[PDB]
């Protein structure tokens, strides 16, 4: 819906995804009921990267609509979830540099340099590679 | 009529100083004079106490007395509170003299001998003083026993029994000030609000707002006082339970829209956190999700004159904040969902 330009239903759908990721667990291999998905749809790395993905995908829609405080909340949560992704940080530092640059920006530089892929499914890898911006490290060196 | 002014004011002065710890000069002479005056007043209340200019003249004198004193600073002396207390003024005085430790021994003896001669005068035409004091002790013990063996704090405060007596006292005190017309009720209510414990006062107000008339000028004054003073109404709608405020509002439509504004304002100052699936406030004194849900549920489970009003006030605040249809975005969506 984002690519077709519909802010409302976009933030709606992102929110529904976010709900399902936190108010339910996928790794409930308590009762073996079928041919469940063994590997692709169980990986905790997939869960945390997807959480972060949908938070970012939402945060940018608050920005597109002009609701930067709500966007900020979503990017903060994404940072809390995957601090070694750096897609998060680009968006967070861009927002803080827009609104309140100095202290928080440097504070998150320090977090990055404290920080400084394993087995994701392919649909998630391609979604992340798709949304991310090319000018990340250049901005991350700013 | 004029003969009674110098009698009544003199009695009120003697009574007021009675409770005070200057009692050294008192004697059987003073006490006898006191009690004979009190007999005269008790007789007056009996004789021509109803339906005349005399009753209203005395009320005027009394209330003017109680407002020139007011009850601030120099002495919060009760005095005989109202025209009905004339019929038992003598008992009050006696009780006060029994409380004054500074009373001299011979005075005390003559006093107690005049209250309690014994059963030598068991046959008396007028219900005398000894019977009155025995009957007072009886009631007092009866009240204590009910409180500690039968009584239960009702949840529907309107139907409880302590609060409903306080309420009717407050209502009598508003009616008397209205007929007096000297100072406005707002002043009385403001003074009350500073002196005594506030949360108790507020509980009381809620219930006084619901008592049917006993002549609705009582409730009609309080609604105006409350809509004048927002801060109390801030703590009012914050302190009471749900169902009580629901019955209040259905009774007084004048209270509906502001109360909704109060609730609406508490909604708009929450924020959703995604990690725990619960709306929360930033500050601690911001009403939590549960309390706000409670109040709205009570408001919606009400007569239809209010159900449409609250429901429409909620939908207009939903559409105001983006017409989302999914939770995590709008407190107003989460309320309308947690209703079906
Ligand atoms: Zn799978």
């Amino acid at each position: 819906w984002v690519q077709l330009g519909a802010q409302k239903v976009a933030i709606s759908e992102f929110s529904r995804c976010l709900e399902l990721l936190f108010r339910a667990t996928p790794e409930e291999k308590e009762q073996g009921a079928a041919f469940n998905c063994e590997q692709g749809c169980k990986s905790d790395a997939a869960l945390q990267q997807l959480r972060a993905a949908a938070l970012i995908s939402r945060g940018l829609e608050w920005v597109a609509s002009g609701q930067d405080t709500k966007a900020l909340q979503d990017f903060l949560l994404s940072v809390q979830m995957c601090p070694g992704n750096r897609d998060t940080y680009f968006h967070l530092l861009q927002t803080l540099k827009r609104l309140d640059r100095r202290d928080e920006a440097t504070a998150l530089w320090w977090r990055l340099e404290a920080q400084t892929l394993w087995s994701l499914p392919l649909y998630l890898e391609s979604y992340l590679s798709w949304i991310r911006p090319s000018d990340r490290d250049a901005f991350l060196e700013e | 009529m004029e003969s009674l002014l110098q009698h009544l004011d003199r009695f009120s002065e003697l009574l007021a100083v009675s409770s005070t710890t200057y009692v050294s000069t008192w004697d059987p002479a003073t006490v006898r004079r006191a009690l004979q005056w009190a007999r005269y007043l008790r007789h007056i209340h009996r004789r021509f106490g109803r339906h005349g200019p005399i009753r209203t003249a005395l009320e005027r004198r009394l209330h003017n007395q109680w407002r020139q004193e007011g009850g601030f600073g120099r002495g919060p002396v009760p005095g005989l509170a109202n025209f009905q207390a004339l019929g038992h003024c003598d008992v009050l005085l006696s009780l006060r003299l029994l409380e004054n430790r500074a009373l001299g021994d011979a005075a005390r003896y003559h006093l107690v001998q005049q209250l309690f001669p014994g059963p030598g005068v068991r046959d008396a035409d007028e219900e005398t003083l000894q019977e009155s004091l025995a009957r007072l002790a009886r009631r007092r013990s009866a009240v204590h026993m009910l409180r500690f063996n039968g009584y239960r704090e009702n949840p529907n405060l309107q139907e409880d029994s302590l609060m409903k007596t306080q309420a009717e006292l407050l209502l009598e005190r508003l009616q008397e000030v209205g007929k007096a017309e000297a100072e406005r009720p707002a002043r009385f209510l403001s003074s009350l609000w500073e002196r005594l414990p506030q949360n108790n006062f507020l509980k009381v107000i809620a219930v006084a707002l619901l008592q049917p008339p006993l002549s609705g000028e009582g409730s009609q004054v309080l609604v105006h006082w409350l809509l004048g003073n927002s801060e109390v109404f801030a703590a009012f709608c914050r302190a009471l339970p749900a169902g009580l405020l629901t019955l209040v509002t259905s009774r007084h439509p004048a209270l509906s829209p502001v109360y909704l504004g109060l609730l609406t304002d508490w909604g708009q100052r929450l924020h959703y956190d995604l990690q725990k699936g619960i709306w929360v406030g930033t500050e601690s004194q911001d009403v939590p999700w549960e309390e706000l849900h409670n109040r709205f549920q009570s408001l919606c489970q009400a007569p239809p004159p209010l159900k449409d009003k609250v429901l429409t006030a909620l939908e207009t605040c939903k559409a105001q904040d983006g017409d989302f249809e999914v939770p995590g975005l709008s407190i107003w969506t989460d309320l309308l969902l947690a209703l079906r």
